[PDB]
């Protein structure tokens, strides 16, 4: 029951094409509110709200750490960035896809990143209408999955392909069923 | 594009934090700080990298210091409590007898506290049961995934059980094959 | 990698 | 109780390339020691920090205590206490509501005195022949492995040159605690590489282990290069 106290900070380093353009914020928050930043845009820290007011007023006049937070774009972002790309920005691993009945449902699994196109395709023309997908789904694990459904009004012999697009494939993934 | 973030946050009176760096959602290591080690999401993350784990450490004590401060000047308000909606899906398309991973995702909530506790046919499994710490969101409340590998069977049920003190009484999520 | 520092 | 080392499972000195003084100093004149105290505050919920003032360099006034634990802090939180142990300043950081650190070495003051001193014999051991043995005195019941391990260490720094400025003159090295014929061992070596981390080398301490000072004995074994 006792009340709780939480303080919370959050340094980001925000990239744009590659690191042509990075953006450094430093934000602290109580609880679930910031009231300090420090913005590359900016040049200086500015309270948010004002408790923070104290803050922007102290650390700005220290010259010494407005040196340092001003050079994090270099220093800091561009610096991990390099480190860390080969294995978070480069990092492809291919889905696994499978349909099965009951409607027809494409479940594409385990892929990252999650840049991904799912089609479906009925006797070599694509479905508009009667196709709805579950959207984007994290699993904690650096993996997605994605589940694209197709109401299906049945016939003789037709077949229906699902079609999926991704960054660690050559050419689009393909898995037909025919009834 | 990309956003890479050193997430970081002291609480108490529980007197317990966090440090950890996250890439466009997903997390990268959190340190562990009784062990004073870096505790990667995956291990090939560590044959690319490497972070000096006590470097967290100065961060951590300079949040308390900055909790200590910002208590006060708030004029001791406390932090008011987000009760989790809680999901419970498969790794994977569902098969009789095929290694799946069922997973409790927690999510917009706060404080970064819970119980979790994984039930087959209601009663508690523990054995080989994995979980993430807490992630951080852009609202600022918290994300959290539990793991329990199974076997799909059709005589088994099971329940992702979750406390959080913005819920009246514990809150259970059921799946069944 | 590099730490930022809380202040 | 413990499987004494098998030769190759020991450090040795020779892979150690960084500077032997690292290990040196936390085995040299200074450490930390208060007698009769009571925490002040926490930092994180398995440690507990005392406002010890280093009376001879003036170098720290409060100390932060890491235990292995949440349990072995809950238990002296709130008790008097006597403290003795080996201490690091590089990397050691924490806030109360300069500084040094430190792991376990905590024993219950009450009824854990003694009048007099009490003496536990150490053997030493060079490539196997036993050309010195020498007494550490302690005059508490219950003493940490801890304390004890910094008195023997000290001595051989002083008259053996355990450990030099740059290297140490032995290869191995393992200091032997046996109590009722049940025992453990610690590496005196710093383990390979370049750099020698002092916090995660005395984290060995955090588990508080304590020994009867009227029953234990002391073996040190080293090796010359």
């Amino acid at each position: 029951t006792r009340p709780r106290f939480l303080e919370q900070v959050k340094h980001e380093c925000h990239f744009f094409n590659g690191t042509e353009r990075v953006r450094f914020l430093d934000r602290y928050f109580y609880h679930q509110e910031e009231y300090v930043r420090f913005d590359s845009d900016v040049g200086e820290y500015r309270a948010v709200t004002e408790l923070g007011r104290p803050d922007a007023e102290y650390w700005n006049s220290q010259k010494d750490l407005l040196e340092q937070k001003r050079a994090a774009v270099d220093t800091y972002c561009r610096h991990n960035y390099g480190v860390g790309e080969s294995f978070t920005v480069q990092r492809r691993v291919y889905p696994e896809v499978t349909v099965y009945p009951a409607l027809l449902v494409c479940s594409v699994n385990g892929f990252y990143p999650g840049s991904i196109e799912v089609r479906w395709f009925r006797n070599g023309q694509e479905e508009k209408t009667g196709v709805v997908s579950t959207g984007l789904i994290q699993n904690g694990d650096w993996t997605f999955q994605t589940l694209v459904m197709l109401e299906t009004v049945p016939r003789s012999g037709e077949v229906y392909t699902c079609q999926v697009e991704h960054p660690s494939l050559t050419s689009p993934l393909t898995v037909e069923w025919r009834a | 594009e990309h956003v890479i973030i050193q997430a970081e946050f002291y609480l108490n009176p529980d007197q317990s934090g966090e440090f950890m760096f996250d890439f466009d959602g997903d997390e990268i290591f959190h340190v562990d700080m009784a062990k004073k080690e870096t505790v990667w999401r995956l291990e090939e993350f560590g044959r690319f990298a490497s972070f000096e784990a006590q470097g967290a450490l100065a961060n951590i004590a300079v949040d308390k210091a900055n909790l200590e401060i910002m208590t006060k000047r708030s004029n001791y308000t406390p932090i008011t409590n987000v009760p989790p909606e809680v999901t419970v899906l498969t790794n994977s398309p569902v098969e009789l007898r095929e290694p799946n991973v069922l997973i409790c995702f927690i999510d917009k909530f706060t404080p970064p506290v819970v119980n979790v506790t994984w039930l087959r046919n209601g009663k508690p499994v523990t054995t080989g049961v994995s979980e993430t710490v807490f992630l951080p969101r852009e609202d600022h409340l918290f994300r959290k995934f539990h793991y329990l590998p199974f076997l799909p069977s059709t005589e088994d049920v099971y329940d992702c059980r979750v406390e959080h003190w913005g819920l009246d009484e514990p809150l259970l999520k059921h799946w069944e094959f | 990698a590099r730490g930022m520092a809380s202040v | 109780s413990q499987p004494d080392p098998k030769p190759d499972e020991l450090h040795k000195s020779s892979k150690f390339t960084g500077l032997m003084e690292n290990m040196k100093v936390l085995y040299d004149d200074n450490h930390v020691s208060a007698i009769n105290v009571k925490s002040i505050d926490q930092f994180l919920y398995f440690d507990l920090i005392y406002s010890i003032k280093d009376t001879k360099l003036g170098n720290y006034d409060n100390v932060r205590v890491e235990f292995k634990n949440k349990d072995l802090a809950d238990k002296y939180k709130d008790k008097y206490v006597d403290v003795f142990g080996a201490n690091y300043y590089y990397q050691c950081y924490f806030s109360k509501k300069r500084k040094t650190c430190m792991y376990g070495g905590v024993t219950e003051h009450n009824g854990n005195q003694l009048d007099k001193y009490r003496s536990i014999t150490v053997r030493v051991f060079e490539d196997g022949k036993n050309l010195l043995s020498f007494d550490v005195q302690t005059n508490k019941k219950k003493v940490t492995a801890q304390e004890l391990d910094y008195l023997t260490r000290h001595y051989l720094v002083k008259n053996k040159k355990l450990y030099e400025f740059n290297n140490s003159p032995y290869e191995t090295g393992y200091i032997k605690f046996i109590e009722n014929e049940n025992s453990f061992w610690y590496d005196m070596m710093p383990a390979p590489g370049d750099k020698f981390d002092q916090s995660k080398y005395l984290m060995m301490y955090n588990d508080n282990k304590m020994v009867d000072s009227k029953d234990v004995k002391i073996e040190v074994y080293l090796t010359t290069k």
